[PDB]
DNA sequence: GGCTTTCGTCAACCCTTTGCTTAT
């Protein structure tokens, strides 16, 4: 019923975005959806509050049958009609909240620029999975939201076990 | 005028104290400075836990990081650097019409009882904690720039008039009102006996191997530099039905008593500041709690 | 003539390790290049490129779990919240030495340098930590390319950073090469609009993500190079190493 | 309607041993002190398994960690340093409204036959578990500030009237009813005889290759501190049908004979605790023990 | 007319367990 799924979606909130900073701080609400890199492994992102939403009758939400192979570009291309399109189009917008957000300045060469670091979707979600599934163990586990993840996202929601991060430890002399 | 916050209000931590290191010396011959080493230790026990009477027939098996004094040496020793930065109504985030009119309603708060009552707690050591109960004695070496000082026995609840407490007072209330760094080589030296257990800060993890994990530099127990903050900040006897000094903190709360001093009452750092801004007529202390939050510092959002 | 001031053994204490979401633990380039271009504003020597190290480095926390840090209940109208304890958003925090260099033209005397810089080092914080103790900085030059090796050996007892080039991504880089990611820039997503609630009002401000490069910890008495360890900023707000990929 | 526990709580521990060290002396010559070194001795055994009677003509090879006196030295000595620390109703954890309104209910609690029970179980040599069987006479000294008393022979399960141990129980309930601290510097020696099997307290190992691991201090034979401490507060003889003391756990708990004797009567620590909160009075026994589990410490609420 | 407290809503994992380099 990815149709259906998807009105709920947009209903009850919505916001599909593959870069947003909820992954920093759970107070955050900014979502941003960028359109340059959308490829055949990206796994895309979704929240509503509370992380709300009714399953396919067969236990899975909007976000896990959106992320199985490659069903979000299967959408964003059109495999599954124009009426999917423009609803799934019209669902990515844009969100702003620097709020609680890190800012820090980076030169442009002849100036400074005022940069704000949210953190990456597909990054977070296809790191966990390919460190998990080709077992790199020089890694540390965060879990995103604390005790409610449901709070955050809906990779959050889902993935309870806990996100991935790289352990980037340096060598220790003597 | 409803002179109304930002959204963040964020200010840069004005003392900067540093990890704790634990080492071992003797009390006689202060030199032989090695090491605490965190060890690993597992235990048995029994169960225990509330509600759950049906296990208590078993035992739980629960390995955890432990720091001991070696059984040569009788005194634990703690070294930090506390570092007092004075640019205390200068923000990060923020600050316009907002933080500029705080610092022309703050600029004549008693900034000599503030860092009387900063100093005092690395003096009389309530950066040990639990290091600091059961120690015959608790001699605290304080090196600010050419000048050492020393203290060995102050109460550590009540901030009793001390002559070397306010010299040290003295300058570092002159940085916090204006600028530099008068950062503090502090010493501390605790006479807890032959092996005596010593208590790092425990780190907060989800250790699957270790049930406590204690804070460890390089395998040497240390303790928290936020740890220490926390204890240099235990100054606020100016809440309501005052008893003991809390952590200055924006609700004077702490969460591991499970009680806000300071929430419900009017009497919050966001309160007072914003009555501060608009134009009221703070008392002397509730106008050194809100500067100290200032040293302490924090976003504020909302 | 390039005039190299190195201070070593610089514990810095409380080091936020979160780099990005998906790399905790040594801060990354922008961050030390962050620095020396905030040595650039506050004192006022241009240091063009910056090296940095790790005499010593430890992420406080277990083999995959940092340790989580306490929150303060820092947020206006959440009193009747501060009774139990406050929601914890991920921040990892580290503990490690620093040994670092920088390229400064400064043209003057070498004891003013000096302390052009201990009157900064004293006043700044690499990454959120706390500068315990440095040692005391020293001026060295370099008139040919085995004067500056004469610097590279010279901050030692430490594992300098080298860039070793993105293949595909990071992910498929990291376990077939051995190696790990750190953020050596950003990419500009979109631009913020409401600049009432930022950090200067005037600066242009953009919405980020960061870019990763991969980096291999060589001791920097075994790199052949030294300006392939020297980071410095870049044209599309990348920071990289004068030498590039190693 | 009733006054619940905090859901965060914890009570820090009051009974505060050193692991203890294990030398080797002379009845008569109790000042040469050698240090019993831990060695590992691989021993050819006999297969003997209630399951598996199959295997019962081979012999298992186990190498195991042995302790024994040195040929010239017929006596144990084991020193530690017990340190009872004060402020036993001050939680750690929680302490709002719950830990206050406790302190109050125990307020009444006979401090000084919990120190005598205490300060006897390390007295009559209850600290030395496995180490007391077949010795001649024993005799344990225990240096308290600037004195020494000296007990030779108590009966172990009996709780004895002496002056002694009043004596040390007085100054020990003048700090456990009270604030400060006081430690006691215990000496025990054994007579067990010349080359004598000597049981340390053996380490939790998993997937070792000794069957039996000892708890070393550079190698020195050592007892845990936590096996002191149990053995310190086997004071409880006020459970359901009491015949030996066990160790004030909250729920009773034994876990050598896998039952716990305080749970399923509503005598265990955390109803009567909850019964001291919501206005019902305890029994002098069961005062002593919801405040020896206070002075044990342990997480009581959840 | 916001506004600030408190109670009511909405959930559901699969985990792994040292080297990164390795000194002028």
């Amino acid at each position: 019923m990815i149709k259906e799924m998807i009105e709920d979606f947009i209903s009850k909130g919505g916001l599909i975005f593959t870069h947003s900073g909820r992954y920093t701080n759970t107070n955050n609400s900014c979502f941003i959806f960028n359109k340059n890199d959308i490829g055949v492994d990206t796994k895309v992102d979704m929240y509503t509050p509370k992380s709300a939403g009714i399953k396919n009758e067969e236990g899975e939400n909007l976000w896990q049958v959106l992320n199985k192979a490659n069903m979000f570009y299967r959408i964003y291309s059109g495999e599954l009609g124009e009426e999917l399109q423009y609803l799934l189009k019209s669902c990515c917008t844009a969100k702003e909240d620097v709020t609680t957000l890190p800012q820090i300045y980076f030169k442009n060469g002849e100036g400074y620029d005022i940069l704000v670091p949210i953190g990456n979707a597909h990054n977070l979600i296809s790191g966990t999975e390919y460190l998990w599934e080709h077992k790199y163990y020089n890694t540390f586990t965060q879990k995103l939201g604390g005790s409610n993840p449901q709070n955050c996202t809906h990779a959050c929601n889902k993935m309870r076990g806990g996100f991935k991060q790289f352990n980037c430890t340096p060598p220790q002399v003597e | 005028t409803k002179l109304k916050a930002p959204a963040v209000l964020a200010y840069s931590r004005k003392i900067n104290p540093t990890n704790a290191l634990m080492f071992a010396v003797n009390w006689s011959d202060r030199d032989n400075t090695t090491a605490v080493m965190v060890g690993t230790k597992t235990v048995a026990g029994t169960q225990s836990v509330r509600g759950n009477p049906n296990d208590a027939d078993k035992g739980n098996i629960q390995t955890v990081n432990f720091a001991n004094l070696p059984h040569n040496k009788n005194t634990l020793l703690v070294k930090y650097n506390v570092k007092f930065v004075g640019d205390v109504f200068k923000a990060e985030l923020g600050g316009g019409e907002y933080s500029n009119t705080l610092q022309t309603a703050l600029e004549n708060t008693d900034f000599g009882t503030l860092a009387y009552r900063y100093v005092y707690n690395i003096a009389a050591g309530r950066t040990l904690w639990r290091n600091r109960v059961g120690a015959e004695s608790i001699e605290t070496v304080i090196t600010v720039n050419d000048q050492t000082f020393t203290f060995s026995d102050l109460l550590v609840n009540e901030f009793d008039e001390d002559v070397d407490v306010a010299e040290i007072a003295d300058m570092v209330a002159g940085v916090l009102s204006g600028e530099g760094f008068v950062t503090l080589k502090v010493e501390h030296y605790m006479l807890l006996g032959e092996g005596s257990e010593v208590f790092p800060s425990q780190e907060f993890v989800e250790n699957s191997k270790l049930s406590k994990q204690l804070f460890d530099l390089n395998g040497q127990a240390a303790m928290h530099d936020q740890k220490i903050g926390n204890a240099i900040r235990t100054i606020d006897t100016w809440y309501e039905d005052a008893t003991t000094p809390i952590a200055v903190e924006p609700y004077g709360s702490v969460v591991r008593n499970g009680v806000a001093y300071r929430a419900g009452n009017k009497t919050d750092l966001f309160t007072l500041m914003d009555g501060a801004v608009n134009g009221k007529s703070l008392t002397e202390e509730d106008q050194m709690f809100v500067t100290a939050n200032l040293i302490r510092g924090g976003v504020f959002g909302g | 003539m390039r005039k190299f001031i190195i201070v070593k053994n610089v514990k810095v204490d409380g080091i936020n390790a979160k780099s990005s979401d998906i790399t905790v633990g040594m801060p990354p380039a922008t961050t030390f290049c962050g620095l020396g271009e905030t040595m650039s504003i506050k004192t006022g020597i241009v240091v063009k490129a910056v090296s940095y190290g790790s005499v010593k480095f430890e992420v406080r926390g277990s083999r995959f779990n940092t340790s989580v840090t306490k929150f303060a209940w820092q947020d206006r109208g959440n009193g009747g919240k501060a009774n139990n304890n406050s929601p914890i958003q991920p921040k990892p925090l580290a503990d490690g030495v620093f040994t670092l260099c920088f390229e400064v033209e400064w043209e003057d005397c070498a004891e003013v340098l000096v302390d052009k810089v201990t009157n900064f080092i004293n006043t700044a914080r690499i990454a959120g930590g706390t500068i315990a103790s440095f040692n005391k900085p020293f001026v060295k030059v370099a008139k040919d390319a085995e004067e500056l090796a004469s610097v590279k050996n010279a901050m030692m007892p430490c594992y300098v950073v080298v860039d070793c080039g993105v293949e595909v991504n990071i992910f498929e880089d990291a376990v077939n090469r051995k190696l790990q990611p750190m953020v050596n820039g950003y990419k500009k997503l979109e631009k913020i609009v409401d600049n009432k609630h930022m950090r200067d009002k005037f600066t242009p401000a953009y919405l980020a993500t960061p870019t990763y490069t991969m980096i291999g910890y060589k001791m920097v008495s075994n790199v052949d190079n030294f300006d392939q360890a020297l980071w410095q900023y870049g044209e599309n707000t990348k920071v990289k190493t004068i030498g590039g990929i190693y």
